[PDB]
């Protein structure tokens, strides 16, 4: 499959361009090193471009590495912008960090959306074990569940309803309209 | 997704 | 594929609210029509939108993602069966808005949704089997039935089963 | 595929076709070129509703799904489609060549057509689709439906000059 | 990548900003030096971001884009946003004192990959070098960076602050 | 990606090396093969031939493959009436140093870590005929003796640009 | 990759050929045959009475192709001048001769090469004789040294191919 | 494919 | 992975073979069937009165290779007995339900998969004969075999025993 | 080429003439054919001495893994498994269901327990299978294998000491 | 190709060393190589379990995980494995070195020694890591900071050198 | 095919019926492949008959100075000497194992050629160094040659013909008749 | 073709086959056999069939000299091609027995030609004329028609290579 | 193809 | 795998 | 390469 | 690379 | 390595 | 190679 | 398949 395109007032985007040009940043796909330079790079375009103004950042991911992940993570947390989080289909491993991670209140998913928060679905060891304690605490902290409860379900294949996913912290509202 | 995101 | 004058087909089609499901339903193909569906009911909340399905299936979670989509924005999305619809792109199909869901007269529809997390399948065919019983009209057991065998519906057999509304001609 | 630049912007060879409502096929038919077929026919038929469609077919056939998909439309759209036969039109080519409008089936005057049709109880299932191709070409052919099933399940030559009297085409060019 | 008509990246170098999530090669250094110069072109006082996340790459390569930077007029921020490795830490440390940024969970590799045979006399030329200036753009002593950068250890974020790779870790 | 896009109001969409050439910069940033020599020479003579009066810039990063290519870029560099100003980025070996001393005196730069390496490329008679007139115009443009080139480029060689300025390949480095 | 310069966003070579410069940079086999034949009709067919410059930089290769070339080049009206910008061998060579008497060009340091490839059957002798056969009435040069010439590895310069004849004048 | 979709 | 036994060395495999054991742990194509069809032969002329074990894990193949298999087993005089080992799904569970009567064995757990795989008028047919021959073994009726048969269906090696499909399980 | 090659006679089949027989890969179909193989040919040359199955596998189908753990505790031998580097999914599960006493692992291996209409009750199945024998083979309790079974986490060779897996640590 | 010995019997080179208990190690360490190492040591403790087993080393390393398989191999099995180092040793060859039985440990004058160890499931390298350090240190007797040290460092140490560290214990000649 | 077979009950490939008589080829790169090869057939050579010699036939590159170095050592250590006779090509480290065999054992073909150059054209400097000085020593010993003009023909690409060698040092004889 | 192959069996009938193109493998395998052939029976000949392109002046430098160290007369026989090394070993062959089948060629052209250093071509000028020598020796022909002929790549089949005195008779 | 086809 | 099957 | 050519 | 080149 | 290793 | 060698 | 082929 190709990607339609748009042509609006006389310029012509791609779709997922003229997503990007009211602040929306599509994570479709898995999260590898190119998708995380991909995802950051829209990030401090959208952040340069109006530092005030919100984006939203759309996911459906089955994750990927936590080092790809987490530096994604880190430039939603530094710019200026805050990101809103919406899960459309599938968010899990890293996509559901980063759908947690999203602005408090400001989190949402779809009716039959997904959620698995199970974080991984030699030299750098030390700093995979820095980055592994870094993420259970940011779930706890962002779902107000204690630290127990996430190592449990960030080590097993636990899928959650968005009603679950509600109950859970893990975003803030389904959206149904 | 707007209404409200955005 | 060809151009026109300058969109290119398919493309050409977005700008009059038509969008195209030829391929199998894997995650790109849903965040693009995803993508589409939003993009059209931004810019005329009230306009309709038609979905054209030529589709073997795909994925259940990027499947449930447009119909998510589709329920969530404002216009209506009518829905063609222009050959065939199995799989997600039956239920896609169903899905369309109840008195605008078409089908070529020698278009087909299959409803079989083949395939781990045991608890999590069984669910995800439950709840295929709740939307398509709504949007049938079907009681349960004949939806239970018929999704989990292999089975197919010409034209006819599809609009007396509930699935679409009217086939052109 | 050279490209034509008009008094600008540009398009491939195929695309200048389509400007003056000439559709191509000369691979063979999945679901793909059935997909942007289909589109062409109504993309034509919207722009002007009365000017008639030209359908250039050079195909091995494909599959009865896509296929017919393009007959179906060819039947929906309100513009009647010529159809002419180039090279060579087989299995689902041959038929939709076969489904052109009634005076407008061409074909020049040497080009081969081939009829032979494609290769558990769902399968109880596939003498229904050759059984409908049966039923429309027999009835637009106006040949019995007997000449019609035996005739069409092996390969079988053909020319210009025997498609007229087959009832496949209707005219000759020189 | 993601495009219009131009891509994301391009849309960075309108604002300023190089983007440099691979190992550092000719192909790299070319592009970086070349995006260097002509934002220095553009506008001479206005400052440029260079977000790294690289594992390194090649002495030669690296020092091209070093150079550049040190050429150039408008002062070069840089930020860490995974890893600065070899010469991409090299790099890090190379941006405009006051203006080196690190990510809470990032991590900095100083060790830079060595390299006729008394050719090798390059080598024993090229690592001094490095050390040399990375004591400078520290204030470590020379001493310390000869023993750090013979080993391969990894420093986070915060254990580069004080090192003096970075100045500033930006958070929420 | 690696290859960025600029564009200008006119509606222009250059790639990056594309918007250097728009004000005479040629790239070298590659080993040296015909392909290259050919748009190196291209480019060398339609800025020539837009304004012959004002320099041309020739940026190298090369390790220099070939002789014939080399000679080639050389040739047009001495036909073309614009001065053709060079500097070296990175590495400029083989025959990538050779065309760093190429260009104009006065006009040949490295910036302070650049690295020149003459060691050239790899009938008999052909190749001794070859080695000879690199040798020979190396020696007029260093100002070197004939010998101490003859040998330097025969055996690998290593030099950084304070080194390659004390040997008259280059005439200054790049400062500020 | 092909730089590119500027509505008129020309590609380099396609400037070139703006000003009817053709350029064999490249070994020959069928599709580079058809790709200079092309450019030669096609300004012949924008011009018939100017010239068209051929700028050579190829190790020639296939017989049957660089004979399509030259035969294209001997029947259109305008006369092509040949210039050789680095290496002339094989079919190079030979179409560098076939240049317009008096306009063929070469440059200091270009080489030229004449070792025709040795090899269907009756068809590629024919064509080497009738290779032989026109570089002598190309250069002045009696046969037998041309054929003793061909069947044997010499280099020329662009000094001993103006006294082979194969070239007219060297540009400085 | 209008009349009616669209 | 199979290793040599010294005793002339032969791939662990042949020894099977010297104590009349065929091995099938692969998918039943046409080489699979030629070579078991010829083992079977074999082990059938060096001693016409002795047993003939078929050791059996095999996801199926198709009718063709399998029915090969099939008739030279009820052709040959030694009695095949039959085991399931790790699986017996398509040809394979119906060729572990060829087996002799009363000797038909299992492994306590071992799955068996009876669905069958994928002119064409033809087709029926040969589902059609399977249908017939199992079910004159398994003991069953027809219809709780054809429809039984049409679509994906677990067991074990308790309800092989309930099915008819084996005789006996070993512990 | 093959390794340790005497003249095709490798290390393998040497090893496998002293009773000690090795999984270092996957568990797929070919692996088990061979293994049960080979055990059932151990327990044909000597049904009283002991074998040592020594395990290096990082997991493997159910089927498989299940062929062999029916066919070792067919057998008469009983079958020490010792994990040498790492035992995942059903090398764990193989390790497990060892000879009480027999069951050993090395210093620095780890040992992982995970184990990764018609279809959904196979898996339900097959995983409670799986999980009674781990419960019955530790001596845990049925819940906490049923958790723990659930969970990505790596064992060291105490842990799995601790937890049942094993009896000894060699050194 | 590999050439062959002939004594009734036709042995492999290597097949030949391993006939009078030699392993040889000469290629780098991944899951096969352990693989086929371990297999060597536990048919040379099953076909005897009191004579020493000599391994020669020549190996760059490798992996780290399979490199301790082999050790953990070495440890338990009766027999003392002597190890020689041939030519090289890095990495989990190093390592494999100074592991050999105290005493026996030797190597070439010119071989080279190099402890260098890098060149989920990531918590057990770790702690393969800290084990490593704490048998360093145990088998040359030195200072463990030292050692953890030295393991994150390219540092090529001849045989006089490793000698002169602890670990080995005698030279060749 | 290559490499024939020689039957005589017994069938041995060519270079193994030499073996069996005490001749080991060296017709290849060095590399730590060949070089266990070579340690292990001399010292296997050296246990079936510690008195009679060894001769080993070299038409090799000479790649890797460890390997070499390990043949090197393997030589030194056992008993027998190791004559050395030069096929077509000795060069780098073929060379150096050359010379490095009995004197008076030395020899090398009419038509051989010598290339002395130890080589890495442009790894810690350090090391480089030592090996390249260790080299030098061990040559000028082999050679009798100056400890300086070792150093200067071993840093550069030297070609030498079978008599040149001779001259050197590095062989002691011509094989003639 | 095995039973122990075709060409094994031939190396028991003291013949060697050398029908690919001349390396150091083959080269190493060759002077092998002809070691153990002459080790074997030294007074009885040796064939050695060529149906070779050519190769490296190295390996068939050693097999030249391992023909000339051994005792066994060495005959040669071109079987359908002997070029560069493979005629250079054609001629090699003892006086008397260097035959050719009379459909036979044979090029006597050796490729002029381990060095990364250009001065070091004096190397290909000694290897060169060192054949040469050797050839004048073999053919009795002067060397200034050696010289010239090796030049270039013209064949001959086998009667104008008798004459020449490369091999001695045609078996018909 | 005109005339007639267009 | 006897008794009994051998 | 003008002048001359072109 | 200016000032001055260019 | 005899003697001693073994 | 012998005599001498060996 | 004997009796009767052998």
């Amino acid at each position: 499959n190709l990607i339609p395109t748009v042509i609006e007032q006389e310029r012509a985007y791609d779709i997922y361009s003229r997503l990007l040009k009211d602040r929306i940043i599509m994570l479709g796909s898995a999260i590898d090193d190119n998708v995380a330079n991909s995802i950051v790079s829209q990030l401090l375009f959208l952040a340069a471009e109006d530092p005030e103004k919100e984006i939203s950042l759309y996911i459906n991911s089955p994750g990927g590495s936590i080092t790809a992940g987490m530096a994604i993570y880190d430039t939603m947390q530094f710019i200026k912008p805050k990101v809103s989080t919406i899960c459309i289909g599938m968010a899990a491993s890293m996509g559901a960090f980063l759908l947690a991670a999203g602005e408090k209140g400001k989190r949402y998913a779809l009716p039959n959306s997904e959620v698995m928060i199970h974080q991984p679905l030699e030299i750098a060891a030390k700093r995979i074990l820095l980055l592994r304690d870094k993420l259970n605490k940011v779930l706890a902290e962002r779902t107000g569940q204690p630290l127990e409860v996430i190592e449990r379900d960030t080590d097993r294949d636990n899928f959650k309803s968005a009603e679950e996913a509600l109950e859970y912290g893990l975003i803030d509202k389904i959206l149904t309209h | 997704f707007s209404p409200x995101a955005p």
